[PDB]
């Protein structure tokens, strides 16, 4: 099917970003002191 | 506008006669098509035969002719086809056939001219609407 | 305690982190196999034959279709209501043209669907709650059962049950609307009343308590660290609450009752919706929306068309190109 | 497909005598407060 | 015995199967070239399905090869009736006139790909050989018949494009040029010609009922000129009734 | 193949039939294409790829 | 490479199912 | 060179007549003494190669020899078109109202 | 569950954030060219 | 220029996954307490 090709790269992208983004966030309060 | 008396002047014979049907006369028409018609010739089509209508047009062109007050009277009475070639009473409501179709044993004469006016009135205020079908709703 | 005692202890347990039960006896398979057989028709499913007439409408991931033209594709026109499972077929592949992962799907969806309105009884009943939650979930529950059983049933071909996919769901929706004049329909407008009004309050209930919060934390803390999990005390004042919304409008229009509140917001959603389901269990045996195509006359007869006529004119659309090559005669009784 | 058909026959029949045997199993008395409800 | 019922047949399977005659069927149908004759009933079930492979470049010898029929108990051919005329070298010939004379029928290849094709013996002229005295189990016809479209005018692809009927370009492409999608666009109404032999296995003298095995021959469909049809084989068994008229 | 085609003529075959009797498996086994020492590190896919499908 | 990605889509919805139930921070009562 | 076969008929007399060879039986409606009777007729007794041919229908009544003449001028002939009678189409083509 | 004795805590320091940045990005400049081909 | 039509993803995803890892080791060594 011809379609755009740039949209593997936006879905990644879409998905990966903001994900990354609340994994560091978690991280980071779970490395917190208790 | 009105239904008018020009409105309701409508062809009685082939001969050029009318007859101006009263407003009345109208309202049992529209009464009386619906009760014993209307199940398959809703709006002026044919539900079960859809390539014959009741439009003007169609019914001056059926043999004999169906145009005018006497000719649908007597369609009432001994239907044909539309080339008046078969007697089609065992498969369409009319007198003769009023002991298989029960509506029509109730319809004097009065009641059939009544139905006649009606299918020429009809087209005269609804034009194409009248055996248009969908297209026209 | 012998087996079947110990069994009985295990599958009716509150210990379990998910809750078993003689419900869940037959929900825990059901759905595990109409699960299964969705995913793997939904991506890699060939196309079915829905309409009976040899046009095999592709509903996979595989065979062309993203996730909002794909579908699982209803069973076909030339089944009807007749039973097909997998052994009633010949073999896998014209299982699958017919369109029998459909069947399979919905009639285990439904069966489990059903035992967990059942479940949600049973665990209430061994916590020693009330047992009305299940009655909320009829709601959805039934308006499952009316487009994918009670409307098939009524037109005589589950072909006719609403697809399992987003673009299937809004061609339902178009032909229903068609055939039935939905829009017209009063419990279709309860149904409407139900779901935007449940939204209203929905917001309308979160915002109220959310304005009414008891002051428990900092400017740099969630407002949400102020309530504890099981702390006795109510977490907002609802005397300030009913004190703001009864002077929004007035003061006998908004509730001082939590208990009547919270019915009300039960009620509201699971009444509209009722009568949604029982728009389209319905209008599966024809009766439908009101009509009022040419109410409207002039006085010499003239057609005065109102917005209704302008809805049948959409509706005719719909009619004439649906199913384009289905129907040879000139009426669609079904 | 006949042996499918019957294991699935064999299949639903088990789970359908665990379900009614089940509730069958003194289901009233399965609850935190009163018991003797026979 | 039996004389069997709707109510005995309905959802049996039996319905899409050709009458047969018991293995004493052996016998000779005389024929009198003065008297007039009637096929009143031919049936065709066919039992398989083959389609020729398309080989690559090579010129190989391309094979009928097996397939699944997708369609199920829906693809016999019956109540199909016709003259059969004694010609003057004592052949005779049927002329089908009308019948439930064609089945769509779909079969799927190995590895998905589906066939489907209007199995059928419309307008079928077969012929036996020359001094058919009686009809006997060396008795075989053989013959041609039409073969109309698959789909007929007024069908509509999924983008609403029909040859009596539909829309005559691609729509949802308002500014694609043309020329490339030109065979998509015109529909065209495929009439070719297939072939049948029918080998008569069985014969009751006494009734004039026939029935033996055929084998047919004919085009799969080419969606109204979309692509290329495929060759099909098509091997079944028959029963006929012979009559005077 | 050399072996199969001398066969061939020494039974009499003309040398359309000798190497017309060869299959075309045995002569595609006789290509470099499919050799596995003629590729490259980001000459990504299948070897349908570069030279393209093979059909006849 | 759509339908991969549209599976995968799911199949890490339906991790994170797995671990929102069964990897929860349990709710504690004070 | 593809061409659809219909649009290419609407060009020649059988977009301006009842086409004796192809036209579907509805169409006989439009004259006076057509319908049912002859239409069943002509669609059963053809193709004709010419338009008068219609006249040497067996068992014709001498009405309808003269039916058929008054109405020769609406009428005319196409070769056949497979499109157009296959279906049992001049029967019923898939239109109505 | 009584706690795992064998959980430690992980640590990457700043130099190291940079480290490793500046390989992967510096292979990345690398390797780009043979991706696109 | 007819570059391969992956390269845009692989080096996207190339540089942003070990990337992350490292950015998430950092960000949560320095939420950790000091002495
Ligand atoms: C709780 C488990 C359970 C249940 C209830 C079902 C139920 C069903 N499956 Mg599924 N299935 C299951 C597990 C189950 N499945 C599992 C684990 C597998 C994998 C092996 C399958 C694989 C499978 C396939 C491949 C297919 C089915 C199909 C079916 C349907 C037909 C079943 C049938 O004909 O038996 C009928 C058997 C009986 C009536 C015997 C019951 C005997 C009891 C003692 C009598 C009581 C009967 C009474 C009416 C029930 C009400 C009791 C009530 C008062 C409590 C039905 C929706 C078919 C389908 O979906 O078709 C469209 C189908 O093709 N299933
Ligand atoms: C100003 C905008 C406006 C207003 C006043 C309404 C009003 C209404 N709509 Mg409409 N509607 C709108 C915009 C609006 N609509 C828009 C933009 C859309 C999308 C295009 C719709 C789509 C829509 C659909 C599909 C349907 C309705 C229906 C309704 C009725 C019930 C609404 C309901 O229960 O809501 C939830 C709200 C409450 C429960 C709060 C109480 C609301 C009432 C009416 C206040 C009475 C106050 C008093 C008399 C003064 C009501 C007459 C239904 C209908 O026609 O029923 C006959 C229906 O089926 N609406
Ligand atoms: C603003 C415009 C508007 C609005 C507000 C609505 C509102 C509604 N319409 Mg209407 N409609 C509209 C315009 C609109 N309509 C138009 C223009 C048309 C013609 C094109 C239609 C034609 C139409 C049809 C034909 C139908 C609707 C129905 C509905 C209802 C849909 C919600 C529902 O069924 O909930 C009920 C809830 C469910 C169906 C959910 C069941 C959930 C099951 C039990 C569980 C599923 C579990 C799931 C698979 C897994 C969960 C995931 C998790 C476990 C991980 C709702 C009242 C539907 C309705 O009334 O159904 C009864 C319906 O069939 N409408
Ligand atoms: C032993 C492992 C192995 C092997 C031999 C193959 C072999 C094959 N695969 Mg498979 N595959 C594999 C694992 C493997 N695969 C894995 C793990 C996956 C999941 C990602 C896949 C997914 C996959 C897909 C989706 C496809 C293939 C296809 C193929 C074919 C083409 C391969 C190609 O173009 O490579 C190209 C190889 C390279 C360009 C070499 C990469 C070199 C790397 C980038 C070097 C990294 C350097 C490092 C960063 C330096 C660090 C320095 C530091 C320490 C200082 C070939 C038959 C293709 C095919 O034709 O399928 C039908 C195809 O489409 N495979
Ligand atoms: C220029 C000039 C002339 C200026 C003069 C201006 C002037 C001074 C005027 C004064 C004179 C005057 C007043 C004239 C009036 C003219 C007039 C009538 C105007 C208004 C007309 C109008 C269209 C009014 C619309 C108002 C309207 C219909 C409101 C909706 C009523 C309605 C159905 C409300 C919903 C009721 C309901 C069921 C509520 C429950 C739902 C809900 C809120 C659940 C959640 C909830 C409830 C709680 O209860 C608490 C506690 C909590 C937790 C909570 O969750
Ligand atoms: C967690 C997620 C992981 C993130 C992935 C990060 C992606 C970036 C890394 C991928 C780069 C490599 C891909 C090359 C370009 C490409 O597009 O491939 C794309 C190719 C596929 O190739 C495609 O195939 C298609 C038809 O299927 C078409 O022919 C396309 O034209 C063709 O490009 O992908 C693969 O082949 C994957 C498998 C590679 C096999 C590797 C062999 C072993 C390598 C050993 C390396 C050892 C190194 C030690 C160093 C120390
Ligand atoms: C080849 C077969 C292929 C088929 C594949 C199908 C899956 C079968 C796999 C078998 C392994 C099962 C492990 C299950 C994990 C688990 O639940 O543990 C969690 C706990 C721990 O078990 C507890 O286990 C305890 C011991 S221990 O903790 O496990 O050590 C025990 O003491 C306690 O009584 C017990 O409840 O188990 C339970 O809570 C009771 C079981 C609940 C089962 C839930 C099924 C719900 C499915 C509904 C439909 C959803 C569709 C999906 C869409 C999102
Ligand atoms: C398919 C699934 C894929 C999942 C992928 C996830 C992969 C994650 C990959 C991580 C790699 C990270 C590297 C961390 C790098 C890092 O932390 O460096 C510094 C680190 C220092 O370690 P220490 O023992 O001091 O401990 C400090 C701690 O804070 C580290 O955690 O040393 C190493 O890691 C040894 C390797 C050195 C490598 C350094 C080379 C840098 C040179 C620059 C080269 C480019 C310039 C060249 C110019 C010509
Ligand atoms: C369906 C069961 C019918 C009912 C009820 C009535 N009519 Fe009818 N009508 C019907 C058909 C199928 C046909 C065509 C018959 C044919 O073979 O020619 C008709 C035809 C007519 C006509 C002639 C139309 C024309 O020439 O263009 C007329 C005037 C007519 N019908 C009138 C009529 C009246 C007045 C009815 C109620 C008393 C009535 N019809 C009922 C089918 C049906
Ligand atoms: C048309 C069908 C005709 C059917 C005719 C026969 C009627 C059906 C009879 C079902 C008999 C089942 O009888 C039932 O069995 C279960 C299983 O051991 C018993 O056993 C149960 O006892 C107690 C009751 O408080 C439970 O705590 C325990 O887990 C369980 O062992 C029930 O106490 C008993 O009442
Ligand atoms: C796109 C690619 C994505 C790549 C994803 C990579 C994910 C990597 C996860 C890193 C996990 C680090 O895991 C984290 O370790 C820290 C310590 O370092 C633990 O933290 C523990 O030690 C610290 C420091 O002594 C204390 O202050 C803290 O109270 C204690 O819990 C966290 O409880 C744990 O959540
Ligand atoms: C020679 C057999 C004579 C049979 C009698 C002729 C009329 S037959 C007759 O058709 C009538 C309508 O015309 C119906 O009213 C009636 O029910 C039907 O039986
Ligand atoms: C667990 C895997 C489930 C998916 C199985 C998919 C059906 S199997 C699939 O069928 C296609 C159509 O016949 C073939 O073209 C293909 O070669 C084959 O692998
Ligand atoms: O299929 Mn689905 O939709 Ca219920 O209507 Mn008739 O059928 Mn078909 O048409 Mn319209
Ligand atoms: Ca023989
Ligand atoms: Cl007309
Ligand atoms: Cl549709
Ligand atoms: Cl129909």
């Amino acid at each position: 099917m011809e379609v755009n090709q740039l949209g593997l790269i936006a879905t990644a992208l879409f998905v990966l970003v903001p994900s990354v983004f609340l994994i560091i966030l978690y991280v980071q309060t779970e490395s917190q002191q208790k | 506008a009105e239904l008018t008396p020009e409105v309701l002047t409508v062809p009685l014979n082939s001969e050029g006669k009318t007859i101006t049907l009263t407003e009345k006369q109208y309202l049992e028409g529209k009464r009386l098509f619906q009760y014993a018609c209307a199940s398959c010739h809703v709006g002026g089509i044919t539900k079960t035969n859809p390539s014959l209508d009741l439009r003007t047009e169609t019914l001056a062109l059926a043999t004999p002719p169906r145009d005018n007050i006497e000719g649908l009277v007597d369609y009432m009475k001994n239907p044909t086809t539309y080339d008046g070639e078969q007697e089609i009473a065992e498969v369409h409501p009319s007198l003769r056939s009023a002991d298989i179709f029960p509506k029509m044993r109730n319809l004097t004469e009065k009641d059939l001219v009544a139905i006649a006016g009606h299918i020429l009135v009809e087209p005269k205020i609804l034009g194409d609407k009248w055996g248009g079908g969908k297209v026209y709703y | 305690a012998n087996l079947w005692e110990r069994f009985c202890n295990w599958v009716t347990s509150t210990d379990n982190r998910l809750y078993v039960g003689w419900f869940g006896v037959i929900m825990i398979p059901t759905l595990l196999a109409a699960t299964i057989c969705f995913v793997i028709a939904f991506i890699a499913a060939p196309p079915v034959d829905i309409d009976g007439i040899r046009e095999p409408v592709s509903g996979s991931l595989l065979y062309g279709n993203n996730i909002i033209t794909g579908a699982v594709v209803p069973s076909s026109n030339a089944i009807g209501l007749h039973f097909y499972p997998i052994w009633e077929a010949a073999s896998l592949d014209e299982w699958l043209y017919n369109g029998g992962p459909y069947q399979l799907i919905i009639f285990h969806f439904l069966l489990g669907a059903s035992c967990y309105m059942g479940r949600q009884w049973e665990l209430s009943y061994r916590l020693g709650m009330r047992p009305w939650i299940c009655v909320a979930y009829s709601a959805p529950l039934a308006s499952a059962f009316a487009v994918f059983l009670i409307y098939p049933i009524g037109q005589g071909s589950f072909s006719d049950g609403m697809p399992l996919g987003i673009s299937g769901t809004f061609n339902f929706m178009i032909v229903f609307q068609a055939e039935h004049n939905i829009l017209m329909h009063p419990f279709h407008q309860l149904g409407v009343a139900g779901v935007f009004g449940g939204a209203l309050f929905c917001a309308m209930h979160g915002s109220l308590v959310t304005s009414s919060l008891i002051r428990e934390t900092t400017e740099t803390e969630s407002a949400n660290y102020g309530y504890k999990f099981g702390q006795e005390e109510e977490t907002y004042n609802i005397v300030a609450a009913h004190g703001y919304f009864g002077r929004l409008i007035f003061q006998y229009a908004s509730f001082n009752n939590s208990r009547s509140l919270h019915f009300f917001l039960a009620a509201w959603p699971v009444v509209g919706v009722w009568f949604a389901a029982l728009g389209i269990s319905t209008m599966a045996f024809n009766l439908n929306g009101f009509n009022f195509n040419h109410s409207v006359i002039d006085a010499k007869g003239n057609v005065i068309n109102t917005w209704a006529d302008i809805i049948n004119r959409a509706n005719l659309g719909m009619e004439v190109m649906h199913e384009r090559n289905a129907h040879n005669f000139p009426l669609d009784l079904a | 497909m006949e042996t499918l058909k019957i294991t699935v026959y064999i299949v639903v029949t088990f789970f359908v005598l665990l379900f009614v045997f089940g509730f069958l199993s003194g289901d009233p008395a399965r609850n935190p407060k009163r018991k003797d409800l026979e | 015995a039996a004389t069997l019922t709707y109510d005995d047949i309905v959802g049996t399977g039996l319905a899409n199967k050709c009458p047969t005659l018991d293995d004493t069927a052996r016998g000779a149908y005389p024929i009198d070239s003065s008297q007039t004759y009637r096929i009143a009933r031919l049936c065709l079930q066919p039992t398989t399905f083959l389609v020729k492979e398309e080989p690559k470049n090579k010129r190989q010898e391309a094979e009928f090869v097996p397939t699944k029929l997708v369609t199920r108990e829906t693809t016999s051919l019956d109540q199909i009736q016709g003259e059969l005329k004694v010609n003057s070298d004592g052949s005779l010939t049927f002329v089908e006139e009308d019948g439930i004379d064609f089945q769509p029928v779909t079969v799927q290849m190995a590895g998905g790909e589906r066939i489907p094709l209007l199995f059928t013996v419309k307008n079928l002229v077969a012929s036996t050989q020359p001094n058919v005295t009686s009809i006997t189990t060396s008795t075989d016809f053989k013959g041609e018949f039409n073969v109309p479209s698959y789909r007929t005018a007024n069908f509509l692809d999924p983008k609403g494009r029909g040859l009596a009927s539909g829309y005559d370009s691609a729509i949802a492409l308002p500014q694609a040029k043309e020329e490339e999608l030109a065979r998509a666009n015109v529909k065209r109404f495929s009439l070719t010609k297939g072939q049948i032999s029918l080998n008569v296995a069985k014969v009751d003298g006494r009734t004039g009922e026939i029935a033996g095995t055929f084998e047919s021959e004919q085009l799969s469909d080419d969606d109204m000129g979309a692509h290329e049809p495929h060759e099909v084989k098509i091997q079944g068994v028959f029963y006929a009734s012979i009559e005077p008229a | 193949i050399n072996r199969r085609v001398q066969a061939s003529l020494a039974s009499g075959a003309t040398l359309e039939e000798a190497w017309s009797a060869i299959p075309e498996k045995l002569a595609f086994y006789d290509y470099i294409g499919n050799n596995p020492a003629k590729g490259g590190l980001f000459r990504t896919g299948p070897m349908n790829k570069g030279d393209g499908i093979a059909q006849a | 490479m759509e339908t991969i990605t549209y599976v995968f889509i799911f199949a890490c919805i339906i991790a994170l199912f797995f671990f929102a139930i069964f990897f929860r921070e349990p709710p504690r009562i004070t | 060179e593809l061409v659809n076969v219909v649009d290419e008929k609407l060009g020649t007399a059988y977009g301006e007549k009842i086409d004796l060879n192809n036209t579907n039986i509805a169409a006989f409606i439009q004259y006076r003494g057509l319908y049912p009777t002859l239409a069943k007729l002509i669609v059963k007794n053809a193709p004709y190669e010419s338009v008068e041919d219609v006249l040497n229908i067996p068992g014709l009544t001498e009405r309808q020899k003269q039916i058929l003449r008054e109405n020769l001028e609406h009428f005319t002939v196409t070769e056949v078109e497979t499109a157009l009678v296959e279906g049992g189409d001049r029967y019923n083509n898939g239109l109505y109202k | 569950m009584e706690p795992n004795p064998n959980r430690q805590p992980v640590e990457l320091n700043r130099t190291s954030l940079y480290l490793g940045l500046l390989l992967i990005l510096v292979l990345a400049l690398l390797f780009s060219s043979y991706f696109f081909n």
